[PDB]
């Protein structure tokens, strides 16, 4: 008949879902754009060639440092002033609600028209294919089973095996 | 790539074909062939009683 | 809103009516003879590894069309099942047509039940010549039927009858 | 068929043994104990006719009348009845 | 209730204090009703004062038993398939001693996985599939992983017919207010067609597939996936495919044959489980019954009939309510169902069922006391829920002067009678062994009450167990050996690991065990008899139907007033049957092993893992600690430092735990509120302590925290001292 699930920070996840799925994005035409050989082959002896490494996991410093002062400042301060203690305005603080920022304070506000408005009109692009990141990398991010898993010979793990025809990897197409 | 082409035998006709490699004809007329044999025949016509069950 | 399922005395029996309907030419075997001159029979596990049932029927089971690609079918083709379920909820618009030309007054039929668009060219009767759950009745009576004749045998006699 | 079809009639040695014999044990029922052997309606004797019991189970002996010697030991004697 | 009855909200009541009796669980706090929720959670004074629903979540929270039964013997399914051992045992029995379960080596552990069998480490088994187990018409492991799914199927769907009962809109009274078919149904055909069904895979696969495991093999050096179809060609050997009968009758010629069945009793010489080539014979010969039995019958008529003078004129309308109850037609069942559980506990060890038990000594006698202890836990219950009837249930009085108020009519009466029947018993049934004590420490075995000296002579036997073994010879058709080998008469040879069953001989030390069983299973009862029957008024307290079933007891007055009531009788009636069965195990395993069990080598003299060292010494009550208690559990306190250990590990909490259970059962209650206090005060002072009036035990929840853990205590005590001498030596 039924869930009493709509969570009213319901309001959240598609925001976080602008996060998953635009940043994969930045995935699958980086990936699947490949180039298989555009002349032919990479050759990547630069920063790597010879000082004994160069990443791995200073890579997650280096990676996350900015990421850690981009990801942090976001969310954070995507609106949201205000922010003080004792009664609801609804989703679990609103403490900014009523209040947009400051009372007479600078230019807090983006825009013209008192709001943080740009305009009503641009439902036109981010509604379909920008959300249908959610709806694509949805089974096209779930072709990850398929792109590798079936382990490359190399590897059977705690062998039942159980079952045999013939390879399963990643190229492109299919057998059939 | 026997049967690439499940090619055989006569065209026709007399009998026992399945040569001669394959075989045999192992009860023949309607039977086997069946596979389909063919064809029918004022027969015989199968159904039961006879074959004179010629066993013995 | 959230999606319907309404139980009343015998919805169980119009889709249960239904299922039957459906089976009854999913008989197959003797509503569309030429179907199986042996196809009624599947053709389980005869690998070359080995064997089928046991004798059988044996002069696989078969050269074969074979596959994979089963499930595929059937699901994807039930991805259909349930939207002439839902689309002729109605509000129509189907015929999308093409955004310009005017020339599409070209039709086709309309909703269809039977010789088609409508019935047709209304001018008939001469000679073909000299209720409806009947229709449905005698084929469950060509269904059940197969269904004991898969196992229809006495092996170790035979036809007492006889 | 075999012996066992001269025994496929004999499902009614049993089966109508039992289901003809079945109506008149259960007909006028609403009874439960009691008959004619004690309290009060006396016509005594034994007496003569009353069925189910009396004619089936008698005809199990029935069935092995003319099927008798048949198997039995095989055929003796120059015809029994003096008849040609 | 309130928010926000009644047509106007889906939206479910999530938050608002309270629920449950009117001046409810307040505004103000308490911790009281956080026991309060759990206990009584289930019951039925509250929910509505209307029968109707009731029925209704009972045939639904019943559901989700089954469903788990059904999660459960999953894994155990799997379990007793991929952590295998049993592919491994079974090519080799006598030889193996079997695991499902296994550790993974975190901390300490590992100690407890310790070589079992085919090959591996782990912790051993006394739950005897591996022989249900037996049975697979196929083996394989993977295989028990399809049994194993086919169980999580059964479960999800017999387990969304509990949703789809009381959260789906509900049936209601005719359904079950209709009774008139229930039986006729059940019994019929599951109880029929099933020991029915149950013979179809009973010869067809089961018989054949260790009709030749008797012998040898590597299973698929057998038993195929398929095979068992029309091929009615193996089922060549074990008996015709008919030759010429036609569906049984009579024309039917045997100049050698007898179908199957061909009835055994005994016990097979490579596998004493009992024959099989019956097994199927006994459950057809069921289901039939069954098959016609459950065909009554729709239902007072029956029991609206016989009466007599003193006998029960309410016998006639022995209970409309018996189709508005419940709490009745629980309690009956318990007892029968509970009383018909502890009767496997025999038929089993006297006849086992499954392939090698027995032999396999420990892995039947675990089983011989949990099934032991339900059919005793669910008889005590099996009295709880009348008193619940007895209290209440019916809504007014309209049930009237019958049985009941017959039996009640006595009272002061049938308990009158009983009481003195256990004094008698008791001076006869307890200080018997005493005298023995008294006077065997005196010491003049002249005058004892010995096997020997108080005057018996050399033999038992002329009784009825000599009239058993030895009755194959009367309308008795026969079949070698009897109907359970334990019986006076012939024969020996039965088993080449270990042994099995024998004779099992008698007299005293046996005469009079047999005997403290009688006042041990009577004063239990009395005090569960006269506590459902007084259950609602008296002259202690006539008032005294008022409140509940419980009632922590009325009040300092009267004397007493303390007990009473009848959650308690069915509190001291938990403290008596904890023995009950606690000294019935004490009794077979020391009998079961002071002879049977043993073991045969050249000239098969015999070698009990004890010399029958009962004899003259159970008599002693003492050598009930010199032979048993202190002799076997030698075995508990060694078991450092090993594989089982969890045991001896075990054995000293719940050997604590019980001796903590005095303190909740022995112990006042503003006393711990007295306590409480100081405590809350101390909270006080750093400012911590007062939201959510913390409260102590409510007079009897400190009795229910008695008793559960006595019997937590006190039992597992011994399924440590116990899983301890079978494993190693017995
Ligand atoms: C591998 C297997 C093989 C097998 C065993 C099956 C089995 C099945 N297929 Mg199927 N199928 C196959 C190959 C197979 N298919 C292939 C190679 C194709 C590609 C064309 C299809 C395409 C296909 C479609 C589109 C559908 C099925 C459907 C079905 C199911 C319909 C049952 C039925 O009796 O409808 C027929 C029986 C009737 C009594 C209906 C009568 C209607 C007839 C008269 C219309 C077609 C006859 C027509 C006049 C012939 C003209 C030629 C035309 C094909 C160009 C059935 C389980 C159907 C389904 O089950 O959907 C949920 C439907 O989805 N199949
Ligand atoms: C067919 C049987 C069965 C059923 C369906 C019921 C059903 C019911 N019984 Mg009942 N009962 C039964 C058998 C049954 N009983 C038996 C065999 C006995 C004898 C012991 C009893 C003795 C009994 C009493 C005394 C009472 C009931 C009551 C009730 C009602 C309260 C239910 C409740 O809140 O759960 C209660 C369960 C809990 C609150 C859970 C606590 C369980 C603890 C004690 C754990 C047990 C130890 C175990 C080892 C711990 C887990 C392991 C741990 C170490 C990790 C309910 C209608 C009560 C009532 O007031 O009637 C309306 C009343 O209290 N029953
Ligand atoms: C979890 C499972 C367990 C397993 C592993 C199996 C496996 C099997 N069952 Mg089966 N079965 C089970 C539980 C199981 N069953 C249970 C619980 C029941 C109910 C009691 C049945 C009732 C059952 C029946 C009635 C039949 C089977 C049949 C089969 C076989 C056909 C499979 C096949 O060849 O597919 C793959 C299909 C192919 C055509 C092989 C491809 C080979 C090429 C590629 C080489 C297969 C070996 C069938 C059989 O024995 O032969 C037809 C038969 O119909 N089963
Ligand atoms: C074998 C045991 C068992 C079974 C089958 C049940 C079954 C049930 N209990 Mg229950 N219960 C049990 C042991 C069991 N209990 C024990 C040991 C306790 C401790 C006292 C309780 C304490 C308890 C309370 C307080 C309540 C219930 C309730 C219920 C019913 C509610 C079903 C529901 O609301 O959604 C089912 C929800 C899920 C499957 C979600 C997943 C949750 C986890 C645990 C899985 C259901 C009949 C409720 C009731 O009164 O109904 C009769 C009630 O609120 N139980
Ligand atoms: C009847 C009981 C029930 C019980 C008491 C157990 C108990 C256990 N299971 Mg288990 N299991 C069950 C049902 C049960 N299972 C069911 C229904 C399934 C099918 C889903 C499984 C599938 C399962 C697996 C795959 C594993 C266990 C494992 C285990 C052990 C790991 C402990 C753990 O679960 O937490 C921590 C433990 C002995 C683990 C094991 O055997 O390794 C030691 C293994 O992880 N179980
Ligand atoms: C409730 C039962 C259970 C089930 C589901 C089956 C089912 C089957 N049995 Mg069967 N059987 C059973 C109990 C069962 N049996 C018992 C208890 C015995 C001995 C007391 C037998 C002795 C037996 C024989 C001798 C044969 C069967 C055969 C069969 C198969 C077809 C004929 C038939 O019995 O019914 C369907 C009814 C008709 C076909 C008419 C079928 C798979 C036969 C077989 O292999 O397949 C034909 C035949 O070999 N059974
Ligand atoms: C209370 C009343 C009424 C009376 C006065 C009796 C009296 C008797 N019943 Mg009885 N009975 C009754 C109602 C009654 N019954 C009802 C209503 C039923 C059905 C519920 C029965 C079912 C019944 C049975 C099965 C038996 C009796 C027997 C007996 C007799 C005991 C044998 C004896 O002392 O001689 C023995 C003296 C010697 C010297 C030897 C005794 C005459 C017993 C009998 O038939 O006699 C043994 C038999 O056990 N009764
Ligand atoms: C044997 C084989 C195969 C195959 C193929 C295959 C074959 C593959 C597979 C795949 C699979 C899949 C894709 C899936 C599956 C699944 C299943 C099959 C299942 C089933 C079932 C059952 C059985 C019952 C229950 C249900 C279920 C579903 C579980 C092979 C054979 C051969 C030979 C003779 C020689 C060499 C060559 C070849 C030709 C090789
Ligand atoms: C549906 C069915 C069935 C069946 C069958 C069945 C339906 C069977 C069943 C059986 C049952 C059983 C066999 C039971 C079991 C139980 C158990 C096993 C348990 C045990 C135990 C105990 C002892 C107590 C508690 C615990 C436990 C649980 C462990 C069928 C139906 C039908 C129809 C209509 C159509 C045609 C065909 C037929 C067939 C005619
Ligand atoms: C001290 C302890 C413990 C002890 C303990 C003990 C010292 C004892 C215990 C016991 C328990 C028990 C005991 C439970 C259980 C169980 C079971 C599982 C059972 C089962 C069974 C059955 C089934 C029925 C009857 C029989 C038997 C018992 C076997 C602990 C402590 C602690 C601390 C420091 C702090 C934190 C927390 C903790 C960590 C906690
Ligand atoms: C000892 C004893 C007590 C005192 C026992 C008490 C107070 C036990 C209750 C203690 C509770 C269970 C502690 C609960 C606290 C924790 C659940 C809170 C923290 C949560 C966890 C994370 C620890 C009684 O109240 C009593 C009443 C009637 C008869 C006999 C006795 C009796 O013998
Ligand atoms: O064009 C269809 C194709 O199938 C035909 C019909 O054309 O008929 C049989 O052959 C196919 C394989 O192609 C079978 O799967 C089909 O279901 C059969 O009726 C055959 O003539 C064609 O090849």
């Amino acid at each position: 008949s039924d869930p009493e699930s709509l969570r009213w920070n319901v309001q959240a996840e598609l925001v976080h879902s602008r996060w998953a799925m635009l940043g994969a994005a930045g995935i699958f035409i980086p990936e699947f754009l490949t180039k298989l050989g555009i002349l032919n082959t990479p050759s990547w002896y630069t920063a790597g060639e010879q000082e004994y490494f160069t990443d791995t996991t200073t890579l997650f410093i280096v990676e996350l440092v900015f990421i850690g002062w981009a990801e942090g400042r976001r969310w954070a301060d995507i609106l949201n002033p205000g922010c003080v203690n004792t009664d609801p305005i609804f989703p679990n603080n609103k403490l900014t609600g009523t209040d947009v920022g400051y009372p007479g304070g600078l230019w807090f506000d983006p825009l013209g028209w008192g709001s943080a408005s740009p305009q009503k009109l641009k439902e036109l692009r981010t509604k379909e294919i920008k959300n249908g990141r959610l709806a694509m990398l949805a089974v096209m991010g779930a072709w990850f089973q398929h792109i590798y898993t079936g382990t490359g010979p190399i590897d059977n793990l705690f062998a039942a095996h159980l079952a045999d025809p013939h390879a399963t990897i990643f190229a492109a197409f299919t057998p059939k | 790539a026997r049967a690439y082409t499940v090619e055989f035998g006569s065209c026709k006709f007399p009998e026992n074909f399945t040569g001669c490699q394959d075989l045999a004809k192992q009860k023949k007329v309607p039977f086997l062939s069946d596979d389909l044999d063919l064809e029918c025949e004022g027969k015989d016509k199968y159904k039961c009683g006879s074959n004179v069950f010629w066993k013995w | 809103s959230d999606p319907e399922g309404t139980g009343g005395f015998i919805e169980p029996k119009w889709l249960a009516y239904g299922e039957i309907i459906n089976g009854r030419y999913a008989m197959l075997g003797a509503v569309g003879a030429i179907a199986p001159e042996i196809l009624g029979k599947a053709g389980l596990i005869p690998q070359e590894t080995a064997l089928p049932w046991f004798r059988t029927g044996f002069i696989y089971n078969y050269w074969a069309d074979s596959y994979t690609l089963f499930v595929f079918e059937m699901a994807l083709m039930g991805f259909a099942e349930h939207r002439r379920f839902q689309d002729w909820a109605k509000p129509g618009s189907m015929g999308k047509q093409y955004f310009l030309g005017l020339e599409k007054g070209l039709g086709g039929s309309g909703e269809p039940a039977y010789p088609g668009g409508p019935f047709f060219n209304p001018l008939g009767f001469g000679k073909d010549e000299k209720k409806l759950k009947e229709v449905k009745n005698g084929r469950l009576a060509m269904l059940a039927i197969l269904g004991y004749f898969v196992q229809a045998l006495v092996t170790g006699v035979g036809p007492y009858q006889n | 068929d075999y012996i066992g079809s001269s025994t496929n009639l004999i499902m009614v040695t049993t089966t109508t043994l039992m289901l003809f014999a079945g109506r008149f044990g259960l007909a006028p029922s609403a009874n439960r104990k009691a008959t004619a052997g004690l309290k009060l309606e006396a016509r005594e004797s034994g007496i003569q006719t009353g069925d189910p019991a009396g004619f089936t189970l008698a005809d199990t002996l029935a069935c092995g009348a003319v099927g008798h010697i048949m198997g039995v030991g095989i055929v003796l004697g120059l015809k029994n009845t003096g008849v040609l | 209730l309130v928010d926000r009855d009644p047509i106007k909200t889906s939206f479910e009541q999530w938050a608002k204090p309270g629920h449950f009796s009117r001046t409810i669980a307040k505004g103000p706090d308490t911790t009281t009703w956080i026991w309060n929720l759990h206990a009584d959670a289930h019951d039925f004074d509250s929910h509505t004062s209307d029968l109707e629903e009731i029925s209704r979540k009972v045939f639904s929270a019943h559901f989700g038993q089954l469903s788990i039964i059904f999660l459960w013997l999953s894994g155990m399914y799997f379990h007793g398939a991929r952590f295998s051992n049993y592919e491994a045992w079974l090519n080799d029995p006598t030889h193996i001693g079997p695991s499902a379960q296994v550790v993974w080596p975190i901390v300490g552990q590992e100690i407890l996985n310790g070589d079992v069998g085919g090959g591996f480490r782990g912790i051993q088994i006394t739950s005897g599939f591996f022989q249900i187990w037996r049975a697979s018409g196929i083996t394989s492991e993977l295989q028990l992983y399809c049994t194993a799914i086919g169980a999580l199927v059964f479960a999800g769907l017999m387990l969304f017919a509990g949703w789809f009962h009381y959260h789906k809109a509900a049936p209601k009274l005719a359904w079950f207010q209709d009774v008139e078919s229930m039986l006729n149904h059940h019994l019929a055909g599951l109880l029929g067609l099933g020991s029915l069904s149950w013979a179809r895979h009973q010869v067809h696969v089961s018989l054949p597939i260790n009709q030749f495991l008797n012998a040898g093999v590597d299973p698929k050096e057998i038993p195929l996936p398929h095979e068992f179809i029309l091929n009615r060609d193996l089922l060549a050997q074990l008996y015709p495919s008919f030759a010429e009968g036609a569906t049984p009758f009579f024309t039917l010629n045997w100049s050698k044959y007898a179908d199957f069945l061909t009835f055994r009793g005994g016990l097979d010489p490579l596998t004493g489980g009992l024959w099989l080539t019956d097994i199927a014979h006994h459950h057809l010969a069921i289901a039939i019954l069954f098959l016609i039995a459950g065909h009554m019958y729709r239902i007072k008529d029956i029991l609206e009939a016989h009466k007599g003078p003193f006998t029960g004129q309410g016998h006639k309308g022995l209970y409309e309510i018996l189709t508005t109850s419940w709490h009745a037609q629980l309690s009956i069942n318990l007892a029968m169902l509970g009383s018909l559980t502890i009767v496997v506990a025999q038929h089993m060890y006297s006849m086992p069922p499954y392939p090698y038990l027995a032999t396999d000594y420990a892995t039947q006698l675990s089983l011989f006391t949990h099934h032991m202890w339900i059919g005793g836990f669910l008889i005590v219950g099996a009295a709880a829920h009348a008193a619940i009837f007895m209290v209440r249930d019916y809504d007014p009085t309209t049930r009237y002067n019958d049985l009941l108020d017959r039996v009640l009519r006595h009272r002061d009466a049938i308990i009158s009678h009983l009481n003195w029947v256990c004094i008698f018993l008791g001076f006869h049934s307890f200080g018997l062994y005493i005298h023995n004590d008294t006077m065997s420490a005196l010491g003049r075995p002249q005058d004892m009450f010995s096997d020997t000296a108080i005057q018996l002579q050399p033999v038992f036997a002329q009784w009825i167990q000599n009239t058993h073994a030895l009755a194959p010879g009367t309308t008795a058709p026969g079949a070698t050996a009897s109907t359970s080998l334990t019986w006076g008469g012939g024969d020996l040879v039965a088993v080449g690991n270990k042994v099995a069953l024998l004779p099992i001989p008698l007299g005293t030390a046996d005469f009079l065990v047999h005997h403290i069983h009688a006042f041990t299973i009577h004063v239990t009862v009395l005090i569960l008899l006269k506590g459902v029957l007084f259950a609602r008024s008296s002259r202690l307290i006539p008032d005294k139907a008022n409140l509940g079933f419980r009632f922590p007891c009325d009040g300092p007055g009267r004397g007493g007033t303390c007990q009473v009531s009848a959650w308690d009788h069915v509190f001291l009636g938990l403290f008596w049957m904890y023995n009950s069965i606690s000294v019935v195990i004490f009794h077979f395993s020391w009998k079961m092993q002071s002879d049977v069990w043993g073991t045969i080598n050249d000239q098969g003299v015999v070698t009990h893992i004890t010399a029958g060292n009962f004899a003259q010494s159970s008599i002693t009550i003492n050598g009930w600690l010199r032979d048993f208690l202190w002799a076997q559990a030698s075995q508990v306190i060694q078991s450092y430092g090993s594989s089982l250990s969890a045991y001896g590990l075990f054995f000293l909490g719940a050997h604590f735990v019980w001796a903590f259970s005095l303190m909740f059962l022995f112990s006042g209650r503003g006393y711990w509120q007295e306590l409480i206090e100081s405590i809350v005060w101390a909270h006080n002072k750093l400012k911590v302590a007062p939201a959510t009036q913390p409260r102590a035990l409510s007079i009897v929840q400190g009795r229910a925290v008695g008793v559960t853990h006595y019997l937590l205590g006190g039992i597992a005590t011994t399924w440590a001292f116990f899983l301890a001498r079978i494993i190693a030596v017995g």
